[PDB]
RNA sequence: CUGACUGGGGCCUGUAGAGCACUGAUAGGGCUAGGGGGCCCACCAGCCUACCAAACCCUGUCAAACUCCGAAGGGUCCCAG
RNA sequence: CGCCUCCUAAAAGGUAACGGAGGCGCCCAAAGGUCCCCUCAGGCGGGACGGAAAUCCGCCGGAGAGCGCAAGGGUAGAAGG
RNA sequence: UCCCCCGUGCCCAUAGCGGCGUGGAACCACCCGUUCCCAUUCCGAACACGGAAGUGAAACGCGCCAGCGCCGAUGGUACUGGGCGGGCGACCGCCUGGGAGAGUAGGUCGGUGCGGGGGA
């Protein structure tokens, strides 16, 4: 590579907030990210953060069967 | 040649003497011309300069 | 068919002598043979107008030889619209590339509905055994409306024959017919004047 | 991209702060830093980071926020249109929804005024 | 399709064949050096001289230099001058410069 | 060559299942990486302010090579376009950096990515070569919201030894590419 | 009627009209032909006179090929000037004719039907003409 | 003795004719973006066309300022009459 | 009304008409010398904003691009970058 | 002098495209590295250097195949130098010498010079 140009890549850490931790490299030797592969929703498994709904109307009302048969 | 493209001699700086004529665009080129050519009354190479024609 | 046509050898005569005593000049060849012809103008007009490069032609020579040929290449007097010349190609063992007459069955729906039918190839392109050559090749038209067309990767051709041509050529269509009722549309049609091709400075 | 994917105010207190989140108004602003034991007057430049991912990891565990919220909010509103009921017909012209009168106002649904 | 490797040579050579001196072309494979004078009027190699067939050791540079003198002693020894460096597909430089440095100084002129 | 995990995947795990899967008879006919290219269609800066070196200074943060400089074909007016006006970087990546880039790439910056629901399984070159675009830069760990002026994408460009995209399919998913479909 | 959309030049020098037609000697397409028996510049006018009497023997029914096209620009000069001044102005379009060429084609008919037909268009041609059949020979062509 | 003219040999050429590979023109058919129109639709798509039709392909043609070709001749030099 | 390009011009050169078509009366301090390096237009597929067309990637692609400006000749084994 | 390879010419596609097969001992290439020379409008991709673990995958070389591309007769015709006729003309014929283009038959998956390394 020529001199004097580019950003010099050192061994760098990467915390997570989910503890992960990898030793990669960069320009920074310690850099904090929120979010990672090991943790983000979409790679850890069908993890539904919230809505592991189902259908979820416009059966699961049954309020009720009163009404007569 | 033009009003914007002038005629111009080339002038030996250590003698005086006009050697060569030649032409520029001084809209492009506004500053006077230094080029390096053989003086015959020298006999050798010079810094020519730019002088009106 | 199999027509037969008497040929004769000729060395030095000149073409417009044979042509003016009634013969026609020819050529007989393949990759083994190569001789100068002439065959009889009314015979070979009597046998060509039903052969036709389609159908083999065997030509009785003098010295006894008798040779299975198609006609090849038919040259017409472009002003008088006569034959001036024939190529008869000698058939070997080896399949042969040629045309197999086409042949249209039943009547197309567009044609009931006041269309025509363009047979636009009217044999086809086809490498065959010269001991196999069909005498032509049916083709059901019946399901054209207007306007549909058939191509040559719809004919059902028979055994051992190859077809020689692009499978997406056209060989037949069903058009609409001439209207008098578009004529006065036609007539009170203007079209406007010709543009000529910017040159120079203005492209 | 802090919490939850959108880079929360600091200068503010943290209650004031989530409330730019979509899906984060007052109530729940109240309701993540009781959970999390976070004085809900701490300026979001002075949260240790302990407390950040306290705050984060909760947060985006309880409710469904920015784009999912807003894909199921659209979700709703592509149904209503789908299987042509009226309030479905209402978006479908982007007339007003909610019964209310439509000779005269209805501007934030219509939008400025269209001349004649 | 031409390569830029096959441009530069027939760039290099053209200009080279133009001053009809004999070229003195030169071949570098990733092992070895080779060297030819030709005559390109008769179509004809007039003397000839490689690592390969000096069976020469091991730093390609200083190979490259005594293939040069190598090819220059022979060349004297025929008549063989003035010559025209044809550096074909490759930079001045190197195995190849290195070469031409052993030819001029076994005498060979250019 | 340094000791970077993507690097060491590739060889321990990635090669032994592409083998088996396709059954390969040579050593150098299994899909490896050639180069990834990283491409800024920037035009918001062509006369404007011609002071990309803000997006220069990050892409080489985010790769630690010094992008360079795409100038324009020819000159386009709807574009507002002058032929040879500066309108954007692409930077080659190759070996080391390549793994590096990639590595934090699939780990970090696609998982930052707003609403990440994987990547394209359709943008494959046809040719076994792959393609994303980016909406932001901040995606990246290097770029904070700090040093940040404006929000600026990018194009990255994929390029295997694979002939066909199921190959390519193949090394890319088995290097901890996440694919949707 | 038939004239060029576009062209590179608006004149044309008048040439000769020595020889044979140079092609279109054989039927191509439909089932009967008008040949030319006589060199000429048709015009677009009169080919279209031409084409109108087979449509309107026709009635409904058939199909017309039209195998000359009139590309070569017309030039007249303006009524009483003299010699000189430039070349005269396009009036029209015509189509160089030679002995031997099919000028027209006709299918969809019968053979009484085109024969009649293929006559009255003969009729509105500046030259004589001969009415022909699908040969074999053409086929071979 | 070199001349007109002539024999032989070499080189130069883009016409006649022809051709369609380039630049344009071109009829029909095929295939097929884009429009016209027709069902169906506004919830964004979908189907249908004996309508006009680009590109491409086939068949068939046109050209002083077109040429993948290309004569007869013409020019010029050498030796000979 | 001088000059350039093509055609007319009948395959050397030349060849007219108030015959058919276009351009010039500048420009460039690099758009000049040399050395080294590089190769187009276009089609298809892929790629945030980004589009018929900006920049990126892959495959095909001998010259249809380019060569300041008319036209012609020439030209990537460069005269182009 | 015969076969393989590496250079480098010549003929100028009968030599090209495509498909398939084959070769690593030798040679060539990819390859292994980027300290050193040198290098990238970024990149050891290229250029360059130092190497020698691997592979003939890519490239290259060598076979085979006629789908494309390229080449292509013979015969006949167009045209025509020179010589003659005919038509009011547009134009049309005859003699003698020359003779295409398209198309048909068919050909082609190159040939050869010089040097170098290896083999028998
Ligand atoms: N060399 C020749 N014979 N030329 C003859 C020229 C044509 C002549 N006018 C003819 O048709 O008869
Ligand atoms: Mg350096
Ligand atoms: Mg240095
Ligand atoms: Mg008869
Ligand atoms: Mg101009
Ligand atoms: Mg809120
Ligand atoms: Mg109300
Ligand atoms: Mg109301
Ligand atoms: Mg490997
Ligand atoms: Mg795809
Ligand atoms: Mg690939
Ligand atoms: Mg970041
Ligand atoms: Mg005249
Ligand atoms: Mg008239
Ligand atoms: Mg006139
Ligand atoms: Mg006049
Ligand atoms: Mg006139
Ligand atoms: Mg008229
Ligand atoms: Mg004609
Ligand atoms: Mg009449
Ligand atoms: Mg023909
Ligand atoms: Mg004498
Ligand atoms: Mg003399
Ligand atoms: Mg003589
Ligand atoms: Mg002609
Ligand atoms: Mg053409
Ligand atoms: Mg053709
Ligand atoms: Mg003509
Ligand atoms: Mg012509
Ligand atoms: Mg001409
Ligand atoms: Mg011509
Ligand atoms: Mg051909
Ligand atoms: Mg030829
Ligand atoms: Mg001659
Ligand atoms: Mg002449
Ligand atoms: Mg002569
Ligand atoms: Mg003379
Ligand atoms: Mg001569
Ligand atoms: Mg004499
Ligand atoms: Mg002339
Ligand atoms: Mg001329
Ligand atoms: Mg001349
Ligand atoms: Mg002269
Ligand atoms: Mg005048
Ligand atoms: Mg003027
Ligand atoms: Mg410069
Ligand atoms: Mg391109
Ligand atoms: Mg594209
Ligand atoms: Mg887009
Ligand atoms: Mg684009
Ligand atoms: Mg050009
Ligand atoms: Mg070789
Ligand atoms: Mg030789
Ligand atoms: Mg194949
Ligand atoms: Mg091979
Ligand atoms: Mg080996
Ligand atoms: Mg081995
Ligand atoms: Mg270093
Ligand atoms: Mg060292
Ligand atoms: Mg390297
Ligand atoms: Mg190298
Ligand atoms: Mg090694
Ligand atoms: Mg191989
Ligand atoms: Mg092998
Ligand atoms: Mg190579
Ligand atoms: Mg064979
Ligand atoms: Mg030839
Ligand atoms: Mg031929
Ligand atoms: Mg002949
Ligand atoms: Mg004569
Ligand atoms: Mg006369
Ligand atoms: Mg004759
Ligand atoms: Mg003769
Ligand atoms: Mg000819
Ligand atoms: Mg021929
Ligand atoms: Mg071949
Ligand atoms: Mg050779
Ligand atoms: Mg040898
Ligand atoms: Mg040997
Ligand atoms: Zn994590
Ligand atoms: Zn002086």
């Amino acid at each position: 590579m020529k001199e004097g140009i580019h950003p010099k890549l050192v061994p760098a850490r990467i915390i997570c907030g989910c503890g992960n931790v990898i030793e990669t490299y960069s320009t920074k030797p310690e850099i904090y990210v929120e979010v990672c592969s090991k943790c983000h929703p979409f790679y850890t498994g069908q993890q539904r953060f919230v809505d592991t709904e189902g259908r979820v109307e416009r059966f699961q009302r049954r309020y009720g069967d009163s009404y007569r048969k | 040649a033009s009003e914007v493209r002038i005629k111009l001699l080339l002038e030996c700086t250590e003698c005086k003497r006009r050697n060569y004529a030649t032409e520029k665009n001084k809209r492009n080129t506004p500053n006077k011309l230094e080029l390096r050519k053989y003086c015959p009354w020298c006999r050798k190479h010079t810094v020519h300069r730019e002088v009106k024609i | 068919m199999e027509y037969r046509l008497k040929a004769y050898y000729r060395e030095g005569e000149k073409p417009s002598a044979l042509r003016r005593a009634g013969k026609l000049p020819g050529v007989m060849y393949n990759r083994h043979l190569n001789r100068k012809v002439y065959v009889d103008l009314v015979e070979f007009d009597k046998v060509f107008r039903q052969a036709s490069i389609h159908h083999v032609i065997v030509l009785e020579l003098p010295d006894g030889q008798s040779l299975p040929t198609l006609v090849r290449q038919v040259n017409l007097d472009k002003r008088r619209r006569r034959p001036e010349h024939v190529d008869f190609f000698v058939l070997s063992d080896e399949p042969v590339e040629m045309y197999v007459p086409l042949r249209f069955v039943g009547t197309p729906a567009g044609v009931r509905a006041g269309g025509v039918l363009q047979e636009i190839h009217r044999d086809i392109l086809v490498k065959v055994s010269p001991r196999n050559i069909p005498e032509f090749i049916e083709v059901d038209v019946s399901g054209l409306e207007i306007g549909d067309s058939l191509h040559a990767s719809d004919l059902k051709l028979p055994p051992g024959v190859e077809l020689a041509v692009s499978p997406e050529e056209t060989i037949a269509a069903v058009v609409p017919p001439e209207d008098v009722e578009k004529l006065a549309e036609e007539a009170a049609a203007e079209v406007a004047e010709p543009e000529v091709i910017k040159k120079g400075k203005e492209e | 991209a802090r919490i939850a994917g959108v880079e929360i105010p600091r200068n503010k207190r943290v209650d004031v702060a989530l409330t730019y989140i979509y899906g984060i108004g007052k109530a729940r602003a109240k309701e993540a830093l009781e959970k999390t034991g976070i004085n809900p007057a701490t300026r979001v430049k002075d949260l240790t980071e302990a407390e950040v991912v306290r705050l984060r990891e909760y947060v985006e565990n309880t409710w469904k926020l920015e784009g999912e919220l807003r894909a199921e909010v659209a979700a709703n509103i592509k149904r209503l249109m789908d299987i042509g009921c009226y309030r479905g017909l209402r978006h479908r012209r982007g007339l007003p929804v909610r019964g209310q009168r439509t000779r005269t106002n209805a501007r934030t649904r219509k939008g400025p005024r269209k001349t004649v | 399709r031409l390569t830029a490797y096959e441009r530069r040579k027939f760039r290099v050579r053209n200009r080279i064949k133009r001053t009809g001196r004999l070229r003195l072309s030169v071949f570098r494979s990733l092992k070895h050096i080779y060297a030819q004078i030709i005559d390109d009027e008769k179509g004809v190699t007039l003397v000839s001289a490689s690592s390969l067939a000096l069976k020469l050791k091991g730093n390609k540079t200083e190979v490259a230099r005594q293939v040069g003198r190598a090819l220059a002693e022979k060349a004297l020894a025929l008549g063989i001058k003035q010559v025209a460096f044809d550096r074909g597909p490759y930079k001045y430089h190197g195995r190849v410069k290195a070469l031409a440095e052993g030819a001029r100084e076994g005498g060979l002129e250019f | 060559p340094l000791d970077v995990a993507l690097k060491r995947k590739y060889y321990e795990e990635v090669r032994p299942e592409l083998i088996r899967r396709f059954g390969y008879q040579n050593v150098w006919e299994v899909p490896r990486l050639e180069k990834v290219v990283i491409n800024q269609g920037l035009g918001e800066a062509k006369e404007d302010a011609r002071i990309l070196e803000k997006a220069a200074q990050e892409l080489a943060l985010i790769t630690g090579q010094k992008p360079a400089v795409t100038r324009a074909k020819k000159s386009i007016s709807n574009f507002k376009l002058r032929k040879g006006m500066p309108i954007g970087l692409r930077v080659t990546l190759r070996r080391d950096r390549m793994w590096i880039f990639l590595e934090k790439l699939l780990n970090v910056a696609l998982p930052r990515i707003r609403d990440f629901r994987g990547l394209n399984p359709n943008s494959f070159d046809g040719r076994g070569n792959y393609n994303l675009g980016l909406r932001e830069q901040l995606i990246f760990p290097e770029i904070t919201y700090d040093m940040v002026d404006a929000l600026r994408g990018m194009d990255i460009a994929v390029v295997t030894t694979a002939e066909t995209d199921e190959e390519a399919r193949a090394l890319l998913e088995l290097l901890g590419f996440p694919f949707r479909k | 009627m038939l004239m060029p959309r576009r062209m590179k030049y608006r004149k044309q020098q008048r040439g000769r009209l020595k020889g044979a037609t140079k092609g279109g000697d054989y039927v191509a397409f439909g089932d009967y032909g008008l040949v030319a028996l006589e060199p000429a510049w048709i015009t677009a006018q009169q080919i279209e006179a031409a084409r109108v009497a087979m449509v309107r023997h026709f009635r409904r029914g058939g199909k017309i090929f039209i195998r000359i096209f009139p590309d070569k620009p017309y030039t007249k000069k303006p009524l009483e000037v003299r010699m000189g001044k430039g070349k005269g102005n396009v009036e029209g379009y015509v189509a160089v004719v030679k002995p031997g060429r099919v000028m027209f084609e006709v299918a969809g008919v019968t053979e009484e039907q085109a024969m009649e037909a293929l006559r009255i268009a003969g009729h509105k041609l500046p030259i004589k003409t001969k009415i022909v059949r699908r040969d074999a020979y053409d086929e071979a062509q």
